[PDB]
């Protein structure tokens, strides 16, 4: 009626709380968000998302315990005083969030092409306050490059390390490079990177 | 032993499944302040016993949940029960080389947890089949 689709948006594990007005909705109804921890009692409200008209609100900071699973709720009075409260399902960061483009630099050479992927910088904080990139965190995570020639021939290359290099190629040729993020134990899979690139003359 | 291969869980269809059945319970769990599986279950558990107390939340789960529970949340208790099976019969041989104290107090705070919530702390062991599956997976490989 009032408050529809109240659920977590997760990329990168930046994870923005989102929720749009119902049939009975309006244009000046104002929003409250509480956040919790599932295993403990308490609701504690969101400092900044108190009373807000927007539809959507930052909890990053809130839920980014990679041990924890949390709750939000939204409560929204209408301009009649009326007022709706609903809340997320569970929400586990490790399993809904979805993953950025690798951060790849290609560099193109007479008859190879070089591929580096650099660490991707997270959000979410180890014990002496530094961040923690995707790799630390996904642990089985590996990489799937691809080298395409044309639409019959490609090459592909795969692993944990950063540095990869495509051998075999023609001087002064253009050449079409894909690079993806794969996390099997969460089967998930980052959106693709891709680089065109051609090698050098001779 | 106390291990069980990667391929075990690198299965889309039957993980989704369990997944699935987890949200759909979790959903139907309206306890909030309760968390049945998690790093307090551990409380106290050397790191190469993990995989062994994992295989007594299973067995627990198996018989005092799953199976009192075989009636609801279908299609997916359905598949999901059998394969859980296989894993907990697979970690049948698996034993530790010492005392079954520290772990089986912990084990034991959980089965306690769940009688105490009755017929709903069995429907939020399944809503947390997902926190099971993972612990399963991260404790024995
Ligand atoms: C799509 O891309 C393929 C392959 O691309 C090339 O190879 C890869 C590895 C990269 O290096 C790319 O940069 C290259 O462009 C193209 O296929 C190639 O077609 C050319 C023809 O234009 C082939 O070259 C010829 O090969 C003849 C035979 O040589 C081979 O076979 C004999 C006998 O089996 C053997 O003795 C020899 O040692 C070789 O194994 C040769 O006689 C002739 O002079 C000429 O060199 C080449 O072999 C093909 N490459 C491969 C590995 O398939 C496609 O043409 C391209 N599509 C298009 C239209 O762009
Ligand atoms: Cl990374
Ligand atoms: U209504
Ligand atoms: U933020
Ligand atoms: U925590
Ligand atoms: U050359
Ligand atoms: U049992
Ligand atoms: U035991």
């Amino acid at each position: 009626d009032l408050l529809q689709h109240v659920k977590f948006q997760s990329s990168n594990f930046e994870n923005i709380l989102t929720w749009d007005s119902g049939p009975e909705g309006t244009p000046d109804t104002v929003y409250s968000i509480e956040y919790k921890t599932y295993g403990e009692r308490d609701w504690v409200a969101k400092k900044g998302c108190q009373r807000i008209t927007r539809k959507s609100c930052d909890l990053t900071v809130e839920t980014g315990d990679l041990q924890e699973l949390y709750y939000a709720r939204v409560t929204a009075v209408s301009a009649g005083g009326r007022s709706a409260t609903k809340m997320t399902d569970r929400f586990s960061s490790l399993q809904h969030t979805t993953l950025k483009p690798p951060d790849v630099t290609c560099i193109s050479k007479v008859r190879s092409i070089q591929m580096i992927v650099h660490p991707t910088p997270t959000p979410i904080r180890a014990g002496d306050g530094h961040r923690l990139t995707l790799e630390d965190i996904f642990h089985d995570l590996f990489y799937h490059l691809e080298l395409q020639v044309n639409r019959t021939y490609q090459m592909h290359l795969g692993g944990k390390q950063r540095e990869y290099e495509f051998f075999g190629l023609t001087p002064d040729t253009e050449f079409l490079g894909t690079i993806m993020i794969c996390v099997p134990t969460w089967a998930k899979e980052s959106a693709p990177y891709m680089c065109r690139v051609k090698t050098l003359p001779d | 032993h106390c291990r069980l291969d990667k391929s075990n869980f690198q299965q889309p269809y039957i993980t989704n499944r369990t997944f699935m059945l987890a949200k759909e319970a979790s959903l139907a769990d309206q306890n909030t302040d309760v968390r049945l599986i998690g790093e307090k279950l551990f409380h106290g558990v050397s790191m190469s016993e993990r995989c062994y107390l994992m295989k007594q939340v299973l067995q627990f789960t198996l018989e005092e949940v799953l199976f009192p529970q075989s009636d609801r949340f279908q299609p997916y208790m359905q598949e999901v029960v059998p394969f859980l099976a296989r894993l907990s019969n697979r970690l049948s041989t698996c034993h530790i080389e010492g005392d079954d104290l520290h772990i089986q107090r912990n084990v034991q705070k959980l089965k306690d947890t769940v009688k105490k919530l009755g017929e709903s702390g069995e429907i939020k062991a399944i809503g947390e089949l997902d926190l099971l599956f993972m612990s399963l997976r991260n404790a024995c490989i």
